[PDB]
């Protein structure tokens, strides 16, 4: 109760979260007790806490969330919301996860359930790759009999040592298998025993975002990849920009050029896309020399997928191919998706905003501003990363900057640094005070309170608003009467005298 | 280290097995290199590379999967009949080779209902579950009987043999063991061995196992999983018997279920007989084995396998069901019977309860010959366990009363009308016993509306029958529960509010809600009469202090949405508002401070974007003014980023060229008309609304999303609250409304979003009425055995109506329909706008010189309609874009099954009740998923006889309203309506003759009456006898005669293809779409 309640709320953060699943699953693992409020508690906080800021935390917090809710007593809720979540935001992968959760989830399922059969399995059945995703070291006619049978015209071929040859070797060599125990009865008997199928159904399926987002974050989240992606994004920014900006009239000055500089395919292709499909390799071969023959003599599955010898080749062809042909032929999106996702924000951010604030006139400052406030204070680690490095990256429109912090802080370590910098630094009245003070009403009103009464009252009607705002909010009404009511009322006696007699009397006489 | 390098190179490359590659390969590359002497090598290498030549390497390199039939079948499938004179091997085998495999329906039923001449197509085609299956036999063995001049088709042939087995399935395996000895080689063994094994046949079981067993092909795993359940069954006793058969394979055929996962068709189908018969066979030969090897007798075989194994593994694996997995898992896993029973009340039990599972199963779910072929200690199990001849030997041989009284009462009261007769059988034997089911409902209603239809003193009596609805108050509830709502229609035939008063009240007030929340609807239509008590006080009591959130929707809903009407208001709003907020807190003070300020938030702003204000803004005061200090102030207002290059080519042009007198006319005109017009939105609500902040979602309130929150669907669930999203709000396209599509964005398990169609309907707030048509559908889930498992169940959605002008649609992947896909899709691409019809008919109509001297003709239509109408725009649109806008096979089968699904059960379920319209705005779609969501006088007859005011008028005027689209109607599914016929035919069919419940409600309370002018229907409609037609006259009349008939003599009825031949043939013409006439003038 002490080390899970203490490591558990306490919480750099991979020992402290990633000492919960070795030290709970462990410590629980010896078939004891500390439940109730510790496992519901533990596993409910745990489920929103780690499913709310959604590859380490779906992997130590599905892998480490199964462990100590599955090990508890009864079935109630705690087994419904912190299943249907753990398995509903990994299931059947990570191996140890997937053969350390079916055993968890068909004992504890099968042995809770031998009224929660029908709610948790039809408030918690998933068609998803179950059947297919499974092996785990486990161990055909009709495009034969259709594609073979369906001409058999014009004249003759034989058409006999194909079908009796690979009906027979098909069938004789795939009739016979091997298998030794290990655990063949207990996947397929409990992979298979739920028979509660639903149809199929589930149809759905179906420019500048595959090249923005898969440059962006290919050419950012990656020497020759730092050299090439800054000199791409900044040549590609800046001669877009410079480009794009619609300038050159008629100046008698100099700088006004650097703009650009850069500028047997059936054998190739045929044969080693044949050769190489024929047989990793076919993404980095075939990428990579459709890419260095198509790009040098003249997708996003291989870049995106390998980018998280095949890097280079992946990243530069991809990046270069993209970033050339999409750019041969927009800045808020690319400038905040690239800046916005340690090195890559300062150098972006800094040389981007240097360059294009220092190469320049009020269409830029109102361009980058208005576009640069709104996207950056109109979009959990995206949030606090992207307005906190944004706006103390670009504040070195009181109303829009200080709106942000209060509303984003109070309508859900970042919140402490980005409010207070950007609301110290920061720094008609009566509606801005009025409506902040009075609408921004346990460390939000201490900080917001103590920070703007302190600025707004240091920096230097209050009655109307502060004794309208107090009497009826006050007067026109557990944690939510307790803490508005005294972090409200402890920063006109009838109102006074009766409206905070009945917290100490009713607080003190219970 | 082209065709020659390639062929060569990749043919000989992969010789250093491999046959199809090879032969395919080397034939297709030698055929097609020597017969054709450049884009199969691009498409070959570019598609095959990159994820005719696409079909071919796709659809041959991936070593036969399963993908492969979409490639393989549409490339062998998309050309065959229609070119030079060769169409016997492409029809024989393009239908034999497609007609097989799982996935058929439109393949199987347009391949053996439309090739060559098909005398088989009416049983085989019409057949499906096999009721007209029982003749086709005759129809097939007359043909071969007669011949001269026959088509052979053998596959017919043995399709009938197969026929005739499934008939004689189970029942007649007398005959069928016969087979063994000859024809039979599977179908014998397998039915002869399954369905009767033995205990010492060594020889009999040997043979089947040592002889169905050679290599063995299981895919196709008939003969592995009879043999291997044959072999691995049946209790000997061999001491090594069960370890050395459950040891050697056993788990081993498991792997064959992983051959099931290069073959998905469908879903489940292998998992349901390998999983029950592997599970209920090693379960019976594990507890057989261990019970029958623990003695008995010697300690009474002591317990724990037994209360707890017999009642976990009947209760689950007799519970846990879905035709031939019943039968064959009910009669072939009966075995265990014999063993515990020969070696000795579970036996009794077991059987008894287990083996009438296959009787009520497949009798009540194969609804004729199933029913009728398929059905003191000795008399009550023999007695119970299956109109003189029904009473005599059912009563000869409490089941006396219910099977007396609705045997008599159902079977003697059609015929056609009641009176009496089973009026005082029904009324004297429901209105005494004890607990009872089906008497309260058949004899409740048929009693209390034959007895009430004649409204006298003697019917009030029948007001007695009503307490015998008490009786069902603690009998569940269900949709059949909503026709005891019909019942409160018999207080109609009462006296005053007296009557059922205590009754009423007391059995109304001491329950629950049950019907009176999650019925709604009508309940809610029911006001300028005496509704204002009786049941308001247990219903608004119940509803509003037992129901939790039920009746804020309907309340605000309904309060909000709409000097009788005057005080009507002030009194049931204070007194529900009085009520419920001195009931609850607070009643709903989350729901009406969120649906007052989220429903009246739009009122200002209410506004468009910085494309609209500024081309609207700069085009109206420069084309109305004009017929640097002005430019400045387009280019404040115009800086967005949405503006290229219009800011920086009127900026530049008219901030240069702002002189002289040519170039600022020239320049201003011609750069503020281009600009002006190239770029002419969103929608902000944290810059105009800034109402959703603090609806912070009001600081976490205690309330539901709004479409999730119902009495009956989702009800006790997980119920939290919605986070929404930010303020960027974007518009829906551009009709001629501005959709606000919102977002509701819910990290709880809510992530979705919302719509609004601004504020403009036909009928005001009475068209949402209409809607509730749309619930009629929902009537379909309570008759639907086969077609919800078979069609998917259908397509339904969540739309919130707010305020009496406001629509909250579901938007899974934004909204596109008929006329805004075909029109936005069609007219884009070049210099289009409004073309087809104006250009068509603009160009044709004024090509001649217009007097017209003198009609000329100058025919018609005709070639003029043909030039002028069928100008394309038909099957290069939908063939280029449902053909372009799908890339693998998931696209393609979900896009034409989701299509023509969609269309035809949208088409045939909303073509009827006076809304068959064929023009649009009507059945619309969306884009991933589709769907369609977006007199003469009076001549009463008084009372007594009321068969004979069959007033049938027939005069055409105005209606119309039937052209356009058509267009792609015969192409746009497959091969016009083939497979709509089945799902249209089986699916409109299968219904209209019984479980109707919802019909005099419904079709009276939303009928009546007329909208608007309340005085005809009003003054008309208000008699003292029993129906006035109207309802009862048109879903009579548009029922009956449309849904005729069913059966004949030899099994020829119509429809069939009787209403898709007469609709699509009467429907999709010249002369009938171009003379209108389409359901007869609305019917009407």
């Amino acid at each position: 109760f002490y080390l899970i309640r203490t490591l558990f709320r306490s919480i750099e953060n991979l020992y402290k979260e990633i000492m919960p699943l070795l030290q709970v699953l462990l410590e629980s693992l010896s078939k004891l007790i500390h439940e109730a409020r510790r496992p519901q508690e533990r596993d409910i906080y745990v489920e929103l806490c780690l499913t709310v800021p959604v590859v380490l935390v779906p992997h130590l917090s599905y892998l480490m969330k199964p462990l100590v809710y599955a090990l508890n007593g009864s079935q109630e809720s705690v087994s419904q919301g912190l299943r249907t979540l753990e398995l509903c935001v990994d299931l059947t992968a990570e191996y140890f996860d997937p053969i350390i959760e079916p055993v968890i989830d068909d004992v504890m399922e099968a042995l809770s359930k031998h009224s929660h059969t029908t709610l948790r399995i039809l408030g918690k059945l998933g068609g998803r790759n179950r059947t297919f995703i499974k092996p785990v070291d486990n161990l055909p006619g009709l495009s034969a009999a259709f594609s073979l049978l369906t001409d058999p015209r014009p004249r003759i071929h034989y058409r006999i040592n194909s079908f009796k040859y690979i009906s027979g070797i098909f069938q004789l060599f795939l009739g016979a298998t091997q298998l030794p125990d290990d655990y063949a009865n207990r996947l397929k008997e409990s992979m298979d025993i739920i028979l509660e199928d639903t149809i199929a159904p589930d149809e759905p399926l179906n420019s500048q975002m595959e090249l923005l987002v898969k440059l962006l974050e290919s050419i950012f989240y990656a020497q020759e990849v730092r050299e090439e992606s800054k000199a791409l994004i900044r040549g590609t920014c800046n001669h877009f920009i410079l480009l794009y900006f619609n300038k050159m009239v008629i100046d008698k000055r100099k700088f006004v050029r650097k703009f650009s500089v850069d500028n047997l395919n059936e054998n190739c292709i045929f044969d080693a896309i044949i050769y190489a499909l024929s047989s990793s390799a076919v993404r980095s071969m075939g990428l990579e020399s459709v890419q260095l023959i198509y790009d040098s003599c003249v997708p996003l599955n291989v870049m995106c997928s390998k980018f998280i010898e095949e890097p280079y080749h992946k990243k530069l062809a991809g990046c270069i191919g993209l970033e050339m042909m999409l750019n041969s032929l927009n800045a808020r999106q690319l400038e905040i998706i690239r800046a916005l996702f340690c090195e890559v924000t300062n150098t972006a951010k800094r040389l981007i905003l240097n360059s294009l604030k220092e190469w320049n006139n009020d269409v830029f400052s109102s361009v980058f501003q208005n576009l640069v406030s709104s996207l950056i204070v109109d979009l959990e680690i995206v949030r606090a990363t992207a307005q906190e490095a944004l706006r103390t990256l670009s504040e070195t429109p009181i109303a829009t900057m200080i709106s942000p912090c209060k509303h984003i802080l109070l309508a859900p370590f970042q919140m402490q640094i980005g409010n207070i910098d950007a609301i110290t630094f920061c720094m008609e009245e009566l509606n801005r005070l009025v409506q902040e003070a009075l609408a921004l009403v346990s460390e939000q009103l201490v900080r917001l309170r103590v920070v703007c009464i302190q600025l707004l009252s240091l920096a230097i009607r209050s009655n109307i608003r502060v004794k309208i705002l107090v009497v009826f909010f006050k007067s026109l009404c557990e944690i939510i009467r307790a803490a508005h009511g005294g972090l409200k009322a402890v920063i006109p006696k009838e109102l006074l005298q009766n409206g905070l007699r009945p917290m100490l009397m009713n607080l003190s006489d219970h | 280290s082209a065709e020659t390098i390639h062929n060569a190179w990749v043919v000989v490359f992969p010789v250093a097995s491999r046959y199809e590659l090879e032969f395919t390969r080397a034939l297709v590359k030698l055929l097609f290199k020597d017969y054709h002497i450049p884009n199969v090598i691009k498409s070959l290498l570019d598609g095959v590379g990159k994820c005719p030549h696409l079909v071919k390497y796709l659809g041959s390199n991936y070593n036969a999967w399963y993908g492969a039939i979409k490639l393989l079948e549409e490339l062998s499938e998309g050309q065959g009949i229609d070119n030079q004179k060769i169409s016997d091997a492409n029809q024989d085998a393009l239908l034999e080779v497609y007609m097989s495999l799982q996935e058929d329906d439109m393949f199987y039923g347009t391949w053996r209902r439309r090739a060559k001449y098909f005398e088989t197509n009416a049983a085989l085609s019409y057949e499906q579950i096999g009721i007209w299956d029982k003749a086709l036999q005759l129809y097939e063995a007359a043909q071969i009987k007669a011949r001269s001049g026959v088509f052979p088709f053998g596959e017919s042939e043995y399709s009938l043999w197969e026929d005739h087995w499934i008939y004689c399935a189970e029942k007649l395996q007398h005959w069928e063991i016969l087979t063994e000895l000859a024809k039979h080689e599977g179908f014998t063994d397998l039915l002869l061995e399954c369905g009767w094994r033995g205990a010492d046949w060594i020889a009999d079981r040997e043979p089947l196992e040592q002889s169905v067993k050679t290599v063995m092909d299981i895919p196709t795993p008939r003969r592995q999983i009879f043999q291997t359940f044959l072999a691995l069954q049946g209790f000997s006793q061999q001491k090594d018997t069960l370890q050395d058969v459950s040891r050697l394979c056993d788990e081993g055929i498991q792997l064959t279920l992983r051959k099931w996962n290069a073959l998905p068709q469908r879903v489940t189908r292998a998992h349901i007989g390998l999983l029950h018969t592997f599970q209920q066979y090693v379960e019976l030969m594990e507890a057989s084995q261990v019970y029958s090897s623990l003695v008995t007798t010697n300690a009474q075989n002591l317990d724990v396998k037994s209360q707890e194994l017999k009642r976990v593994l009947q209760a689950w694996r007799e519970r846990l069901p879905n035709d031939i997995n019943i039968w064959n898992d009910l009669v072939t896993w009966r075995q265990h019977v014999f063993g515990v029973i020969n070696r000795v009340s579970y036996a009794y039990r077991g059987y008894h309860e287990m083996a009438w599972v296959i009787n009520r199963f497949a009798h009540v779910a194969r609804k004729v010959c199933i029913n009728q072929l398929t059905k003191a200690f000795l008399k009550l199990r023999e007695q119970a366990k299956c109109s003189e001849l029904n009473t005599g030997l059912d009563v000869i041989s409490a089941t006396q009363q219910k099977a007396e009284f609705f045997t008599l009462k159902g079977m003697f009261l059609a015929k056609l009308n009641a009176k009496d007769e089973a009026n005082q059988a029904f009324a004297t034997a429901v209105q005494i016993d004890l607990n009872l089911p089906k008497a309260w409902a058949e004899w409740g209603f048929f009693n209390d509306r034959r007895f009430k239809e004649n409204p006298e003193e003697i019917f009030h009596a029948k007001n007695a029958i009503s307490c015998y609805l008490q009786a069902a108050g603690l009998y569940k509830d269900g949709k059949t529960r909503k026709l005891l709502c019909r019942i409160l229609w018999l207080i109609s035939l009462d006296d005053a509010a007296g009557s059922l008063a205590k009754t009423f009240e007391d059995h109304h007030g001491e329950s629950p809600v049950w019907y009176w929340i999650t019925f709604v609807p009508q309940l809610l239509t029911s006001l300028s009469h005496k509704e204002a008590k009786i049941v308001r006080h247990i219903l608004i009591q119940i509803a509003k202090s037992y129901p939790q959130s039920l009746h804020f929707q309907l309340r605000t809903t309904k309060e909000d949405y709409q000097t009788t009407d005057s005080r009507q208001p002030w009194q049931d709003v204070e007194e529900i508002m009085g009520i419920l907020k001195t009931a609850y807190p607070l009643l709903a003070l989350s729901l009406e401070s969120l649906v007052d300020q989220l429903n009246q938030r739009f009122k200002c702003n209410a506004d468009e974007d910085a494309y609209r204000l500024v081309i609207v803004l700069y085009n109206d005061g420069v084309q109305q003014m004009n017929r640097p200090a002005a430019t400045e102030a387009s280019i404040s207002r115009f800086a967005d980023s949405v503006l290229p290059k219009n800011i920086r080519e009127v900026f530049e042009q008219d901030i240069i060229a702002c002189n002289p007198n040519l170039e600022t006319y020239i320049s201003k005109l011609r750069k503020w008309r281009d600009c002006l017009e190239e770029k002419l939105g969103k929608a902000d609500l944290e810059r105009v609304s800034l109402h959703l902040s603090l609806f912070h979602h009001q600081k976490f309130e205690d309330i539901e999303i709004p479409g999730q929150y119902l009495l009956h669907k989702d009800n006790n669930n997980h119920f939290i609250k919605i986070e929404r999203f930010l303020p960027t709000l974007d518009l829906v396209r551009g009709s001629n409304g501005c959709y606000k599509r919102m977002t509701i964005r819910g990290n709880d398990g809510s992530l979705h979003p919302f719509a609004v169609q601004f504020p403009a309907a036909r009928h005001c707030r009475r068209e949402e009425r209409i809607f509730q048509l749309f619930r009629i559908f929902d009537d379909a889930l309570s008759r639907k055995v086969q077609s919800r498992r078979r069609n998917i169940s259908l397509t339904l959605p969540i739309a919130v109506p707010l305020s009496p002008h406001i629509r909250i649609l579901n938007d899974d992947k934004r909204y596109t329909t008929l006329m805004g896909i075909y029109e936005e899709f069609c007219r884009r691409k070049g210099q289009s706008r409004d073309e087809p019809f104006a250009y068509t008919i603009q160009k044709l109509r004024a090509a001649f010189d217009p007097r017209l001297p003198k009609p000329d003709i100058v025919s018609v239509r005709a070639e003029v309609l043909a030039s002028i109408q069928s100008t394309l725009v038909p099957s290069t649109l939908l063939k280029d874009y449902y053909t372009e806008k799908f890339s693998n096979y998931e696209n393609y089968w979900l896009f034409r099954k989701q299509f023509t699904a969609q269309y035809a059960s949208f088409i045939f379920m909303t073509y009827i009740m006076c809304i068959n319209s064929r023009q649009p705005q009507k059945i619309h779609i969306n884009e991933g998923s589709g769907n369609i969501w977006t007199s003469t006088a009076y001549n009463n007859s008084t009372l007594d006889p009321a068969v004979k005011a069959g007033a049938p008028i027939f005069y055409n005027t105005e209606s119309v309203p039937f052209r356009l689209t058509p267009n792609i109607q015969k192409f746009i599914g497959e091969a016009g309506l083939e497979g709509i016929l089945s799902v249209y035919i089986l699916v409109i069919a299968n219904s209209l003759s019984d479980s109707e419940f919802d019909m005099e409600q419904y079709l009276s309370l939303f009928v009546r009456d007329e909208v608007i002018s309340w005085f005809a229907q009003q003054h008309r409609a208000s008699a003292q006898t029993n129906q006035l037609r109207e309802i009862v006259r048109v879903n009579v009349e548009l029922l009956t005669k449309r849904v005729l008939q069913l059966n004949h003599i030899p099994n020829s009825q119509n429809v069939a293809t009787q209403f898709v031949l007469n609709l699509i043939s009467q429907a999709v013409n010249p002369r009938n779409l171009a003379y209108t006439d389409s359901a007869w003038m609305a019917y009407l």
